[PDB]
């Protein structure tokens, strides 16, 4: 028997970066050097070089 | 790296290459931050006195955003063990702070809990390194790049002559001759989700190179995730 994919399970919870469930709801966060967007959900780089984008 | 492709461009820009005090690459690093370099424990014992290299891509020329960085602080697990190879990680502070550019750049550290779950669970990662090309060969002058299936921990064991401790994971080819190898070792294991790469672990060990039913070691990132973040402290 396998759980319903759900929260956090499903698309890691439609965060760009870290999810975690919280009061029984989806919270996104992101690494150093992003900052959460005005969605909660995308993460923006704040400065020139953030940390694991490729240089392209 | 046996196998994989050659990083181009701007495809590896958090790798490190230590250099010895004959200007030989002998180990891999990954960049953190401007001040910190993340390697295995075990190259610390490879070589007297070492630098670090960075935005390098190929041994013989001068990359142009390439720079030497002086060590100013070893940060060696207490726990590393020769033995064994487990807590097979140490942070290296620079003197200087890097300069990021084209090719130079950090890697991203996850939060261990998402990085169980969401990374730990792709069906691959990529390894690279400066290391040799075949099991008896000599050191790469151009940077690879390889991507490895996560192995589960089971077949891992089963495969290995010696212990899989909990600080370790395989990854790699039971068959296909696609494998890290000697001087890889210290080197990027990460994991690319959603277009951004996070690191997942350090070249560690093998029982050869790209050996029929054998695999690539690597230290588990995620089990040091707060000890490194000391580290930077
Ligand atoms: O096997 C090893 C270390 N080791 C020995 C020689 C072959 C190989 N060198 S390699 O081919 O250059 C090489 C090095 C790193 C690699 C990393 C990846 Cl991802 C894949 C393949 C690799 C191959 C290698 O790693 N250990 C397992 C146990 C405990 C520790 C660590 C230990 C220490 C000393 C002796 C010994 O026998 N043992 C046995
Ligand atoms: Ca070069
Ligand atoms: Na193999």
């Amino acid at each position: 028997e396998l759980f319903t994919r759900k929260l956090c399970s499903l698309d890691n919870g439609d965060c760009d970066q870290f999810c975690h469930e919280e009061q029984n709801s989806v919270v996104c966060s992101c690494a150093r050097g992003y900052t959460l967007a005005d969605n909660g959900k995308a993460c923006i780089p704040t400065g020139p070089y953030p940390c694991g984008k490729q240089t392209l | 790296i046996v196998g994989g492709q050659e990083c181009k461009d701007g495809e590896c820009p958090w790798q490190a290459l230590l250099i010895n005090e004959e200007n030989e690459g002998f180990c891999g690093g990954t960049i953190l931050s401007e001040f910190y370099i993340l390697t295995a424990a075990h190259c610390l014992y490879q070589a007297k006195r070492f630098k670090v290299r960075v935005g390098d891509r190929n041994t013989e020329q001068e990359e142009g955003g390439e720079a030497v960085h002086e060590v100013e602080v070893v940060i060696k697990h207490n726990r590393f063990t020769k033995e064994t190879y487990d807590f097979d990680i140490a942070v290296l502070r620079l003197k200087t702070p890097i300069t990021f550019r084209m090719n130079v750049a950090p890697a991203c550290l996850p939060e261990r809990d998402w990085a169980e779950s969401t990374l730990m669970t792709q069906k691959t990662g990529i390894v690279s390194g400066f290391g040799r090309t075949h099991e008896k060969g000599r050191q790469s002058t151009r940077l690879k790049m390889l991507e490895v299936p996560y192995v589960d921990r089971n077949s891992c064991k089963l495969s290995s002559s010696f212990i899989i401790t909990q600080n370790m994971f395989c990854a790699g080819y039971d068959t296909k001759q696609e494998d890290a190898c000697q001087g890889d070792s210290g080197g990027p294991h990460v994991t690319r989700f959603k277009d951004t790469y996070f690191v997942t672990g350090i070249v560690s060990w093998g029982e050869g190179c790209a050996r029929k039913g054998k695999y690539g070691i690597y230290t588990k990132v995620t089990a040091f995730l707060k000890w490194i973040d000391r580290s930077m402290k």
